[PDB]
RNA sequence: GGUGUCUUGGG
C-alpha cells in the first residue's frame, strides 16, 4: 500500500502525440509543465548569469 | 446486468452463446470487466407483463 | 464511426494541406496504415456512398443485409465524372508538384469524444499531503501525485 | 395454397398507411389481427425462420455481385413456420447507428457501440432549462449521409451529434502515423 | 491553452532580426540564411528561382517544425559570386517577373470588360 | 442549430442561400437541382446544407425564457 | 515573358490561364492569395445585451466572420501598431446592432443587412456587410421570439489570414496543369486501363493529345498553368490577384532590404 | 582513356517487374564468349531487340562535389545517349576465362565477362559506362 | 512490462500541451496513439541526472537482453516509404534531391555522383537511403539463394556503406535480429545508432511526403477472373465437405489413433476448409498487380499479414469458439434458421464471402461470437499474466 | 481542505 510503491511528487501525466521531427532522445513537454515543475539548480562559480535572468 | 459476479472467470457466461439471435445484441456492450456479462436489447426485445 | 479513433496530432493552415483539382481541400487527414490490418472494409465502403450522396443529392440507403453492391455505387459515381473507384488526383500544397499518388477522398462522419485534452493533463510539483500518511494525495483535482 | 406464402398481404401494409381500418389501427391490432406473433426464448427452438420474405419460395446464374445464401438443399419440399422481419433488427440501440456494419470485423463494432456513447451532441433540446452537473452541445450538428433505416426512428436525424469532414486517407508528412 | 499567441507567426520578434545569416564552415563559399515568420509560400520560391542560375552550385531550404513560424536556407555558387549577391539578383528577378505580370493583368482585365 | 456562416471544408459564405433553399422544396424541387439552382458546384458546400438540420426552432419553442 | 488569359471573369470566379512562368510561382501565388491578403473584419463584440436563445461568444464567433465591404482596407493601418490605445476610429470601424422581436407574437430573423455602420473613418468604402443583391437580406445571426432583445456593438480590424479564417478573403483556389500526364507527374492507378476510368479533366481541348509514337520528353515542364479564384464578395476578384502581387512584392522587398541592412 | 570498346548485339530484353527500367542481355559480334547483362531506363534510353549498343568503360570522364556541368566545358561523354557511374563491387577471377564483373550503378547492376587480357584492367572502382545508339 | 518501459529522453519544449515522442520509440512503450496517457517523472539532484544520463537513455536500450536482438525498428509509415523509395525504378530529379540531402543532419556538404549523367541527372534512391548509413558498415543476407546479379531484386548486399542492391524492408531494417540497425549498433557503440534513427525518418518522410502514398477501395478488390478461380475453389471445398460426409455417415471414415469418431470427424473438415481458404487467399495475394497498395504494404511487411488480403479479398473460412467448431446452442443446430444434423459447414459456421461483399445474418452473428471470443480472451487472459509476473519477479 | 464506499468509464 504505501511501503513498496507509493505516490510520489515532480510527476505529470498527459495523453502523448508522435512528432518525426525531433531526435530519438528527446521528448516534447508543453510550456505549462515545464514551467510547473522544477529542477533544483545549485549556483556555481560558472552559472550565476543564466540563474539571474531565470530569475527576472 | 447480470451479478453472477466475477468471483468466477470461468469464461463460459461471458461466450455470446447460441440463443442471443434477436434477444440480444451481439454489437454492444461493455468492455474490460464488465466484458460479456453486461448485455443489451435487441431493437425489438418486449418484455411480458 | 468504425473504431478508427485516434486525436489530432498537429494543425495545418488552409493552404498546406494537399488539394485536389477543383479547389476542395481536405479536412480530416486519417492514416492509412490504420486500415489493412484493421479489416474495416465499411469505412472505405461509407465515404464511396458519401460522395456519392453528396454528388446526387440524397442520404445514402446503408441499411446492413440489403442488395447494394460496391459495384452499383460505383457506376453512380463514374456517371457524375469521378473515378469509379474513390480516387482523385491531388495535389500537394508546399510546392504545387503534383502527389505521384492518386489519393482516396470523401467526406465522413465523425464524431467528437469527451476526453478532452484539458481532462487528464496534470502536474504536481508538491503539495497538499495526507495526513495519516504524508504521502503526497490522491487524485486529479487536487494537485494529486503519481504513483 | 397459401402455403410457403406469408400472411401479411398487402392490405395490411396499405391500411398501416391509411391509419384506419376500411370496415385506430396500428402495432398492437397487427399482433392481435393474426399476422405477427411473438416467440420468446425458448419457443424459438422449435421453429424454422427464413430470413428475409424473397426465401420462401424454393430461390433460384454466378454474377459476382450479391451475396451467398444457401438454397436450402435438403428438402425438396421445405416446411418454414415463420418469416423475419428485417433481420438488421438484431443490432442494439446504439449499433444500428453503424453504417454499412456487416462489412466489418466485430472487434470493431464494439469499440463502436462503446464510443458512439460518448459523442458530444444534443441531448434533450431543452438545455436551457436543465441545470446539469456536465452537459455538452456541439455548435453545429448535422445529421449525416450513411443513415441506416432505423434512424428513422432513433431521432438520431433530428438530434445528431457528429459532424461530415473532408477524409483524406493518405499518408501526408508522417504527423499522422 | 498554452498555444503560442496566433500572430507569432508573422510579427518578427524585437530583437531577432528578419533574418539571420550564418557562413556555413564545411564546404567553401557556401552559407546559411534562418528565416524568420515565413513559410514555403517564400522559402519555395526562392529557391526555385535560384535553382535555374547558371552560377547556382546547391541550394536548398528545409523547415524545421511547423509549430515555429520560420525555416533555414543554404546557398552556394562557384568561385566567383559572392551568394548575397546572387540572391540579390534573384529578388531583383521576381519582382521584376511580377511587376510585369500585374500590369499583364490589368490591361487584360480591361480589355475583356 | 442555425445554418453555419462558411462553408466548412472551403468557405463560401453559405448562410443566406438556406431561405431560398426551403422555399424551392416548397415547389417540389430536388435537393440536387435544387442546389444546382442555388450554385453550389463542389461538394463541401453541398454537404454544408444538404445535411444541414436546424434545431433553433424547438430551443425557440419554450414560451419566454423571460 | 509571363503572360495572362482570363477566360470567363466576373466579379467573383476569373477562370484565368497564367501561362510560361514556373510551378512555385504559381503556387506562391495560390497561397499569397489565400493567406496574406489583408481584409476587415469584426474582431471584438462587446455585448451590451441578450436575451435571445443563443449564447454570446456564439454571436460573437458568427459575426466574428461575415464579409465586410474591404475595398479600402488597405489604407488602414494595423490593429497592433495604432499610435493610439485601444479602438479608435482610425484603425476601427464600430458597427452596432440591436433588434428586437417587440410585440408577444411571432418570429424575428435578425440578419446582417440590419448591421448599421455606426461610424468609421470615412468615406472609405469599408465596414459596410457585403451583400449579393440590393435585396439581399443576407446572413442569419439569430432567430427571436417575444421580448428576446439582442443588443450589441461590433470592433472591426485588418488582419491577414494566418491570424484566423476570417481574414480569408477568397475561398477556394481551383487549380490544375498538364491534364493529358504529358510529364508523367502522376501515376494512375488502374485496374484494366488507364485512359477509360481517370475522367478527362474539365481542360481537355485547351492541349491537344499525346500523339501513340510520341517518346517522353526528358526536358520539357509544367508550362501552363489553370486557375479559378473565388471570393464570397468581401473584395473584387481583380483586386485579390493585384493584391496578392502587391503583397509579394513587398514582401520580397523587405527581403531585400533586410540582405540589404545587414549591408 | 577507354578502358573496354566493344560493339553488342541485344537479344532479349525484359520489362517485367519494371515500368521504367528494362534488363538487356548483350552480346558481342568482334568475339563471343563475353557475355553482358545490363539494366537500362526505358524512358530516358529506350531500346529494342536485335539492335546495337556501342559500350565503353572509363574510369575518369576526363580527357569533389559534383555540380551539374557548365555548357562550356567537355567531356569524353560527348559522344553518347546514356552515361552511368557506378562501382565495381565484385571481381570473380574463376577459371581460365570465366571472369565475371559486378558493377552495380546505385541500384543498376552490370554483369560483365570475358577474356582475363581484357578486362583485367577493370579491377578499379568507378566506372563510366557509355552507351550508344 | 519490460524494463524498456523506462528509459531516460531529453526535453525540447514546444506548445500546445501533449506529449511529443519520436516515432522510433512507439514499439518499446508499446504505446499507440489512441489515447495512451503516460508518466513522466523528473529527477531532483546531481547523482540521479548522471545515472540517467549514463544508464537509461535510450541509445543505451537498442539491443534488448530479451531476445539479443534490437526491439526499436523502424514503424508504420517510414517503414512503407523506405520500401517504396527503394524499389528498383525510383528515379530523383536534381530539384528534390538538393533538398532531401539537406534534410540529413549528419550530412557532410557533398552530393554525390549521380547514377545517371545524360540525357538528363538523375539519382536513385538506394544511393540516398546511403547517405545516412554511416560510412563503414558491411552486410550481406540472401533470402532464396539469390545470386549476385539478382533478377527480382531481393537480399541484400551492403558494402563501405552505400547500399548496392536490394529492396530494403522489414528483413533488414526493421526489427530483426541481425538486421542493419544492429550491425550498426555493434559497428560504432549508440550515439551513432541514435542519429541513424534521424537520418533515416527525415530524409523517407520527405520524400514520401513529395511522393505521397494512400489507399483505396479497389486495392481489396479482384477482377472477375480472379472471383472465378476463388468461386472454383471454394466450390470444390464444400463439395469434399459433402463427399467427407458421405463417408463417415456412411461409417466409411478411417479413426486417426486416440481422436474417436467424430473428434476426427472435426479435426478433418477443419483440415479440408482452412486448406481451401489458404489456396484462395494464395490466389488472390499472387494475383493483384504490383504498384497496388494492400501488396505494397505487406510485401514492406510494415502492417497487414497474408491472411488479411484472404480475408479482405477472397474469404473467411470456418469460425472457432474454444477450438471446437461453433457448437449447438439450440438442439441440435446453431440456429433456428437450418435444421437439425446439418453439418456441412454453411451451417456451423464456414464464412463464405469476403468482407468486400459482406456477410450474410447467420455469418454475420458467428463472426460476431468469434470476435466476442477475441474480447473476452483479452480481458481475462492479461489477469493471469500480471499475477504471474509479480510472482516470478518477486 | 474531508474521508469511506459503490457505480461508469479510459489505456
Ligand atoms: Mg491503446
Ligand atoms: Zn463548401
Ligand atoms: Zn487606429
Amino acid at each position: 500500500g504505501n511501503l513498496m510503491g507509493k505516490r510520489v511528487d515532480f510527476s505529470a501525466r498527459t495523453v502523448i502525440s508522435g512528432d518525426p521531427n525531433l531526435e530519438l532522445d528527446q521528448v516534447g513537454v508543453p510550456i505549462s509543465i515545464a514551467k510547473t515543475l522544477s529542477y533544483p539548480e545549485t549556483v556555481t562559480q560558472y552559472n550565476i548569469h543564466r540563474l539571474t535572468e531565470y530569475v527576472r | 446486468n447480470t451479478p453472477i459476479g466475477r468471483d468466477g472467470k470461468l469464461a463460459k457466461p461471458r461466450q455470446l452463446h447460441n440463443t442471443h439471435w434477436g434477444l440480444v445484441c451481439p454489437a454492444e456492450t461493455p468492455e474490460g470487466q464488465a466484458c460479456g456479462l453486461v448485455k443489451n436489447l435487441s431493437l425489438l426485445s418486449g418484455i411480458s407483463i | 464511426r468504425h473504431g478508427q479513433k485516434g486525436t489530432i496530432g498537429v494543425t495545418y493552415r488552409h493552404e498546406d494541406m494537399p488539394f485536389s483539382a477543383e479547389g476542395i481541400v481536405p479536412d480530416l487527414i486519417i492514416n492509412p496504415h490504420a486500415i489493412p490490418s484493421r479489416m474495416t472494409v465499411a469505412h472505405l465502403i461509407e465515404c464511396l456512398l458519401s460522395k456519392v450522396g453528396s454528388i446526387r443529392g440524397y442520404e445514402g440507403d446503408a441499411t446492413p443485409f440489403t442488395d447494394l453492391t460496391v459495384d452499383a455505387v460505383s457506376n453512380l459515381l463514374r456517371d457524375n465524372g469521378y473515378q469509379s473507384r474513390g480516387f482523385e488526383v491531388m495535389y500537394n500544397g508546399h510546392t504545387g508538384k503534383k502527389l505521384m499518388a492518386q489519393v482516396f477522398f470523401g467526406p465522413t462522419y465523425y464524431q467528437r469524444l469527451r476526453h478532452m485534452v484539458d481532462d487528464k493533463i496534470h502536474a504536481r510539483a508538491r503539495g497538499p499531503v495526507q495526513v495519516l500518511t504524508r504521502q503526497p494525495v490522491e487524485g486529479r483535482s487536487r494537485d494529486g501525485g503519481l504513483r | 395454397d397459401n402455403k410457403g406464402e406469408l400472411r401479411i398481404t398487402k392490405e395490411h401494409i396499405r391500411k398501416i398507411q391509411q391509419g384506419y381500418d376500411d370496415d385506430v389501427y396500428g402495432w398492437s391490432s397487427l399482433v392481435t389481427s393474426g399476422v405477427i406473433e411473438y416467440v420468446d426464448g425458448e419457443e424459438e427452438e422449435t421453429i424454422m425462420i427464413a430470413m428475409t420474405p424473397e426465401d420462401l419460395q424454393t430461390r433460384s446464374l454466378n454474377d459476382t455481385a450479391k451475396r451467398i445464401k444457401p438454397e436450402m438443399s435438403t428438402s425438396s419440399h421445405h416446411t418454414f413456420t415463420h418469416c423475419e422481419i428485417h433481420p438488421s433488427m438484431i443490432l442494439g440501440v446504439a449499433a444500428s447507428i453503424i453504417p454499412f456494419p456487416d462489412h466489418n470485423q466485430s472487434p470493431r463494432n464494439t469499440y463502436q457501440s462503446a464510443m458512439g456513447k460518448q459523442a458530444m451532441g444534443v441531448f434533450l433540446t431543452n438545455y436551457n432549462v436543465r441545470m446539469d452537473t456536465m452537459a455538452n452541445i456541439l455548435y453545429y450538428p448535422q445529421k449525416p449521409l450513411a443513415k441506416t433505416q432505423a434512424m428513422e426512428y432513433l431521432k438520431f436525424r433530428e438530434l445528431p451529434a457528429g459532424q461530415n469532414a473532408i477524409v483524406a486517407i493518405a499518408c501526408y508528412s508522417g504527423y499522422n502515423q | 491553452m498554452n498555444a503560442p499567441d496566433r500572430f507569432e507567426l508573422f510579427i518578427l520578434p524585437d530583437d531577432v532580426p528578419k533574418l539571420k545569416i550564418t557562413p556555413d564552415s564545411r564546404v567553401p563559399n557556401c552559407i546559411i540564411i534562418k528565416f524568420e515568420r515565413e513559410d514555403h509560400t517564400l522559402a519555395n520560391l526562392l529557391r526555385e528561382e535560384l535553382a535555374l542560375y547558371p552560377d547556382v552550385t546547391f541550394v536548398a531550404y528545409k523547415v524545421e517544425h511547423p509549430l515555429f513560424a520560420n525555416f533555414v536556407m543554404r546557398l552556394q555558387t562557384e568561385e566567383g559570386t559572392r551568394p548575397k549577391q546572387a540572391l540579390e539578383r534573384a529578388c531583383a528577378s521576381i519582382i521584376n517577373k511580377l511587376k510585369t505580370l500585374d500590369h499583364k493583368f490589368n490591361e487584360e482585365w480591361n480589355i475583356k470588360n | 442549430m442555425i445554418i453555419p456562416v462558411r462553408c466548412f471544408s472551403c468557405g463560401k459564405v453559405v448562410g443566406d442561400k438556406w431561405d431560398a433553399y426551403l422555399r424551392l422544396l416548397e415547389e417540389g424541387k430536388q435537393e440536387g437541382d435544387a442546389l444546382d439552382e442555388l450554385k453550389l458546384k463542389r461538394y463541401c458546400c453541398r454537404r454544408m446544407v444538404l445535411t444541414h438540420v436546424d434545431l433553433i426552432e424547438k430551443f425557440l419553442r419554450y414560451n419566454p425564457l423571460e | 515573358e509571363p503572360k495572362v488569359n482570363i477566360i470567363n471573369a466576373q466579379d467573383d470566379e476569373v477562370e484565368l490561364m497564367l501561362s510560361d512562368v514556373n510551378l512555385s510561382l504559381a503556387n506562391s501565388l495560390r497561397r499569397t492569395m489565400l493567406a496574406e491578403v489583408p481584409t476587415l473584419a469584426i474582431d471584438l463584440v462587446e455585448i451590451k445585451m441578450n436575451t435571445s436563445v443563443l449564447a454570446d461568444e456564439f454571436i460573437s464567433h458568427r459575426l466574428g466572420l461575415i464579409p465586410l465591404v474591404s475595398e479600402d482596407v488597405e489604407e488602414m493601418k494595423y490593429s497592433r501598431d495604432c499610435t493610439c490605445e485601444d479602438y479608435c476610429d482610425e484603425c476601427s470601424v464600430v458597427l452596432e446592432l440591436s433588434a428586437r422581436h417587440e410585440g408577444e407574437e411571432g418570429t424575428t430573423d435578425v440578419y446582417s443587412s440590419s448591421l448599421i455602420k455606426v461610424s468609421g473613418p470615412g468615406n472609405l468604402n469599408v465596414g459596410e456587410p457585403v451583400r449579393r443583391d440590393d435585396y439581399d437580406q443576407g446572413i442569419l445571426l439569430c432567430k427571436l421570439r417575444n421580448h428576446q432583445e439582442l443588443n450589441i456593438r461590433c470592433i472591426a480590424k485588418k488582419g491577414i489570414a494566418k491570424e484566423h479564417a476570417k481574414w480569408s478573403p477568397c475561398s477556394a483556389i481551383a487549380f490544375e496543369y498538364d491534364p493529358h500526364n504529358k510529364l508523367k507527374h502522376t501515376d494512375f492507378w488502374f485496374e484494366v486501363d488507364a485512359k477509360k476510368e481517370w475522367p478527362d479533366s474539365k481542360y481537355a481541348t485547351w492541349e491537344e493529345p499525346p500523339k501513340p509514337g510520341e517518346v517522353f520528353d526528358y526536358k520539357a515542364k509544367p508550362n501552363r498553368f489553370y486557375m479559378t479564384v473565388e471570393t464570397t464578395g468581401s473584395l473584387k476578384a481583380n483586386q485579390v490577384f493585384s493584391r496578392g502581387i502587391k503583397t509579394l512584392q513587398e514582401k520580397l522587398a523587405n527581403v531585400l532590404f533586410e540582405l540589404e541592412n545587414s549591408r | 582513356s577507354a578502358l573496354f570498346d566493344d560493339i553488342f548485339t541485344v537479344q532479349t530484353v525484359d520489362n517485367g517487374r519494371y515500368n521504367k527500367v528494362s534488363r538487356i542481355i548483350g552480346i558481342s559480334t568482334t568475339n563471343s564468349a563475353i557475355k553482358l547483362t545490363l539494366d537500362i531506363n526505358n524512358e530516358m534510353f529506350p531500346v529494342s531487340q536485335d539492335d546495337s549498343l556501342t559500350v565503353t568503360l572509363a574510369n575518369s570522364l576526363s580527357l569533389k562535389s559534383w555540380r551539374p556541368p557548365k555548357p562550356t566545358d567537355k567531356s569524353l561523354a560527348d559522344d553518347y545517349d546514356y552515361v552511368m557511374f557506378g562501382t565495381v563491387y565484385k571481381f570473380e577471377e574463376g577459371d581460365e576465362d570465366k571472369i565475371k564483373v559486378y558493377v552495380s550503378f546505385g541500384g543498376l547492376l552490370m554483369c560483365l565477362e570475358g577474356g582475363y587480357k581484357s578486362l583485367a584492367s577493370l579491377k578499379q572502382d568507378n566506372l563510366y559506362i557509355l552507351i550508344r545508339r | 512490462l519490460h524494463k524498456m518501459s523506462m528509459m531516460a529522453h531529453r526535453v525540447k519544449v514546444m506548445p500546445y500541451s501533449t506529449f511529443r515522442l519520436n516515432l522510433s520509440v512507439t514499439s518499446p512503450y508499446n504505446a499507440d496513439f489512441d489515447g495512451d496517457e503516460m508518466n513522466l517523472h523528473v529527477p531532483q539532484s546531481e547523482e540521479t541526472r548522471a545515472e540517467l544520463s549514463q544508464l537509461c537513455a535510450v541509445p543505451l536500450q537498442i539491443v534488448s537482453p530479451q531476445s539479443n536482438k534490437p526491439v526499436m525498428g523502424i514503424v508504420q509509415d517510414t517503414l512503407c516509404g523506405v520500401r517504396k523509395m527503394t524499389l528498383r525504378d525510383t528515379f530523383i530529379e536534381y530539384e528534390q534531391v538538393m533538398n532531401m540531402l539537406f534534410w540529413v543532419p549528419s550530412w557532410d556538404g557533398v552530393v554525390p555522383q549521380p547514377a545517371i549523367l545524360k540525357p538528363k541527372p538523375l539519382w536513385t534512391g538506394k544511393q540516398l537511403l546511403s547517405i545516412a548509413i554511416p560510412s563503414g558498415i558491411h552486410l550481406q543476407r540472401t533470402d532464396g539463394g539469390n545470386s549476385l546479379l539478382s533478377p527480382k531484386d531481393n537480399g541484400m548486399l551492403i558494402v563501405d556503406g552505400k547500399v548496392m542492391f536490394g529492396v530494403v524492408d522489414k528483413k533488414t531494417v526493421g526489427s530483426g535480429g541481425g538486421g542493419l540497425i544492429h550491425t550498426v549498433m555493434r559497428e560504432k557503440g549508440p550515439k551513432i545508432c541514435a542519429e541513424l534513427f534521424g537520418n533515416i525518418q527525415k530524409v523517407v518522410n520527405y520524400w514520401l511526403l513529395h511522393n505521397g502514398f494512400s489507399i483505396g477501395i479497389g486495392d481489396a478488390i479482384a477482377d472477375a477472373s480472379t472471383m472465378k478461380e476463388i468461386t472454383h475453389a471454394i466450390s470444390s471445398a464444400k463439395e469434399q465437405v459433402q463427399e467427407i460426409i458421405y463417408k463417415a455417415q456412411h461409417n466409411e471414415l478411417e479413426l486417426k489413433p486416440g481422436m474417436t469418431l467424430r473428434e476426427s470427424f472435426e479435426g478433418e473438415v477443419s483440415r479440408t476448409l482452412n486448406d481451401a481458404r489458404d489456396s484462395a487467399g494464395r490466389s488472390a495475394e499472387m494475383n493483384l498487380k504490383d504498384l497496388n497498395n494492400v501488396k505494397q504494404m505487406v510485401s514492406a511487411g510494415s502492417k497487414g499479414s497474408f491472411i488479411n488480403i484472404a480475408q479482405m479479398s477472397a474469404c473467411v473460412g470456418q469460425q472457432m469458439v474454444e477450438g471446437k467448431r461453433i457448437a449447438f446452442g439450440f438442439a441440435d443446430r446453431s440456429l433456428p434458421h437450418f435444421t437439425k444434423d446439418d453439418f456441412s459447414p454453411e451451417s456451423k459456421g464456414f464464412v463464405e464471402n469476403s468482407y468486400l461483399r459482406g456477410l450474410t445474418p447467420q455469418e454475420f452473428f458467428f463472426h460476431a461470437m468469434a470476435g466476442r471470443e477475441g474480447l473476452i480472451d483479452t480481458a481475462v487472459k492479461t489477469a493471469e499474466t500480471g499475477y504471474i509476473q509479480r510472482r516470478l519477479v518477486k
